[PDB]
């Protein structure tokens, strides 16, 4: 072929453009030779996953949990000196509540869970761990890195879901609120204004409609609240899941 | 005659077992040559068996205009295609072209990426190998960063498939079997003992009933991200568990098709428990109050 030549030639272009030392064929050839005799790493590989997974090295032992090694890859990872970690356990460095999850993991192949370790300079971070298992026994790891309140209400106005907030912005408790019809707590003078936003924002099904109103506080006082609201649909069959609604204390 | 001694020198010098490196053409020879080089070159900027095996996935570095110029070793064990066979070859051409476009945002221009891409398998499960004519489409999860000449440095993760697993299971994750509209067809029995919810109680609910709010969106996405690819894995979430207060779950989801329809069944969860039950102070939904 013609351009057999033509990429063959580009290599070797290419080739020079990178050797900073460096002519014919034979010679770049050779000149290439003699700069990676100059020069993938093992430490390196470390860094590539450090960059890529944001992961570090472990190996502890099966028996004990005893870390019998920990890369300084922790350090960047999980903020944590090397030998905070070292010459430790495994259980020391997770949630507690990790802990049995951590134990069936260890009992005596490949290895794979997700945990939360500490890290500080108490606060927790979810780690991804892989590896497996090598006699000595041990395990061979990787752990990388990875105003208002909000309703969903079904097509009726009936609240199906709200955020804890619900209790600082209008005094009631969840469960005050939950199993009720939104209409409910709308002052009377209003109620028809919220109904047509409701049965608006299913008409122009997607978009946000906002519409605000007075609302009976848990004191009975009159709040005057704005919520912007909008249909959520399924996915796959397009049918209404429910209404969302974000309902700021004006 | 003279450059045939050369070519065999430079491929006994890259770093390769003298067994691979004897039988390289020239075109390989000088491809290797040059992405050994340009990695190097990338590692200045940045600056093995337990690391290569502990992996569940293989690291790739590829240029902004796709050029693959550098794969780990292990990606035959999760590909079969080999480091030899791809590095120096475009991403793009091994890679599902209505994934191309994505990837190619992905290349470009905050530097932390992570997204699925359908890349070309000709490992088969269990084992064996097949022809790069016969090569399967496997999801890969890639995570990492973009970096400055731009390269993407990335770790590929293979999804396991829920019907094929090398790799055990702990208490604190279970199964569970859904409509194509996300309905829950069938559900593991641990669920209770780490939420509290009895199967029959979740069948035919959409799981969007068990969304924090918070989160739905996120979920829709992954959704619509596994059903165009085939596998995804969720960002983290929490379900609302039975009574009051909620749980961290991440789920990896696969569509399974009907083998002889060619359609779709359903879709398989593997669901990942990360916390015991938050915030159960707190009531969030209608099922939480009876
Ligand atoms: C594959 S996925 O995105 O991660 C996913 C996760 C949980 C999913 O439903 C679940 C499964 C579970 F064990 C707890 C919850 C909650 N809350 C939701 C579904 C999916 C799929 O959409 C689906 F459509 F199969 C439904």
């Amino acid at each position: 072929e013609r351009r057999r030549r033509n990429k063959m030639t580009a290599y070797i272009t290419e080739l020079s453009d990178m050797v900073p030392t460096c002519p014919d064929k034979l010679t770049i050839l050779r000149m290439a030779v003699s700069h990676m005799k100059s020069l993938l790493t093992d430490q390196e590989l470390k860094h590539l996953i450090l960059e890529a997974a944001d992961g570090f090295l472990f190996i502890v032992s099966c028996e004990t949990g005893r870390v019998v090694y920990v890369s300084d890859s922790v350090t960047p990872v999980l903020n944590q000196p090397q030998s905070e970690w070292f010459g430790s356990t495994l259980y020391d460095q997770v949630h507690p509540d990790d802990v049995d999850k951590l134990r069936e993991q260890l009992s005596t192949s490949r290895r794979s869970f997700i945990c939360r370790m500490r890290c500080g300079t108490p606060h927790f971070v979810v780690v991804h761990c892989t590896g497996y298992i090598k006699a000595w026994f041990c395990l061979v790891a990787i752990g990388r890195l990875q105003t208002e309140f909000i309703s969903r209400h079904n097509i009726e106005g009936i609240f199906t879901f709200v955020d804890h907030r619900c209790v600082a912005t209008v005094g009631y408790q969840p469960q005050e609120l939950l199993g009720k019809n939104i209409v409910e707590f709308c002052h009377p003078e209003d109620q028809q204004l919220l109904r047509d936003s409701f049965q608006q924002v299913v008409k122009l099904k997607g978009q946000v409609l906002s519409v605000m109103f007075r609302f009976r506080s848990k004191t009975r006082e009159w709040l005057w609240m704005r919520t912007s609201s909008f249909t959520f649909q399924n996915p796959y069959s397009d049918e209404i899941e429910y209404i969302i609604c974000t309902n700021t204390n004006v | 005659s003279k450059e045939t001694e050369v070519f065999y020198e430079l491929a006994h010098e890259l770093p390769l077992p003298h067994s691979v490196s004897s039988h390289l053409d020239k075109a390989s020879i000088m491809r290797l040559a040059i992405s050994f080089l340009r990695t190097h070159k990338l590692l200045s900027s940045v600056c093995d068996n337990l690391y290569l095996k502990a992996l569940e996935g293989f690291i790739a570095v590829v240029t902004q205009d796709g050029d693959m110029i550098f794969l780990s070793e292990n990606i035959s064990k999760f590909m079969g295609l080999t480091q030899v066979e791809l590095t120096g070859h475009s991403i793009f051409d091994f890679t599902h072209p209505c994934d191309h476009e994505e990837i190619r945002e992905n290349l470009t221009l905050s530097t932390e990426r992570d997204f699925f891409m359908r890349m070309k398998c000709t490992v088969t499960n269990r084992g064996r190998t097949v022809n790069l004519k016969s090569a399967t489409w496997k999801v890969l999860h890639c995570t990492g960063q973009v970096r400055v000449l731009s390269c993407l440095i990335i770790m590929c993760e293979p999804i396991q498939h829920p019907s094929h697993m090398d790799i055990p299971l702990d208490s604190k994750t279970f199964l569970s079997r859904h409509s194509m509209d996300m309905k829950f067809t069938y559900c593991d029995d641990r669920i209770l003992e780490l939420i509290g919810y009895h199967p029959e109680e979740l069948l035919g609910r959409s799981a969007y009933e068990f969304y924090h709010a918070l989160d739905s969106e996120n979920m829709t996405k992954s959704h619509q991200n596994l059903c165009t690819k085939g596998q995804v894995v969720s960002g983290q979430y929490r379900m609302l568990a039975k009574h009051g207060g909620y749980v961290a779950l991440e789920t990896q989801g696969t569509v399974i098709y009907n083998p002889r329809n060619l359609q779709p069944q359903c879709i398989m969860c593997v669901n990942y428990v990360l916390s015991e039950i938050e915030k159960n102070d707190v009531v969030f939904s209608m099922d939480q109050t009876e």
